[PDB]
């Protein structure tokens, strides 16, 4: 969780 | 594991049904977390979770920062190259 997650 | 060139097909009302992780700002590459089911990465058939992006279209995605490729590929229409590796 300390990288970014995006939905694309 | 092997360089991989992929196609994804994509109609304009749809996402490209992936979640993406990672980025340069955290020292990695572009990662697919997730493959959404009956989405268009999932139809497509040869992405899979664990696979880093190295390239979409020819634009390489392997030192961009988290948000650079988000913007990268949602820019992205209709055939769609992409080039992946799982390590």
């Amino acid at each position: 969780s300390r990288w970014q997650t995006s939905i694309i | 594991g092997p360089i991989r060139k992929v196609l994804l097909l994509k109609e304009d009302h749809e996402g490209l049904g992936i979640s993406i992780t990672g980025g340069k700002e955290h020292g990695v590459p572009i990662l697919i977390s997730e493959i959404h089911p009956g989405q268009p990465a999932d139809r497509c058939g040869g992405l899979h979770v664990g696979d880093a992006i190295l390239a979409v279209n020819g634009v390489n995605l392997r030192d961009t920062k988290h948000k650079e490729a988000v913007t990268i590929l949602s820019q992205q229409r209709g055939e769609i190259e992409f080039e992946v590796v799982y390590v």
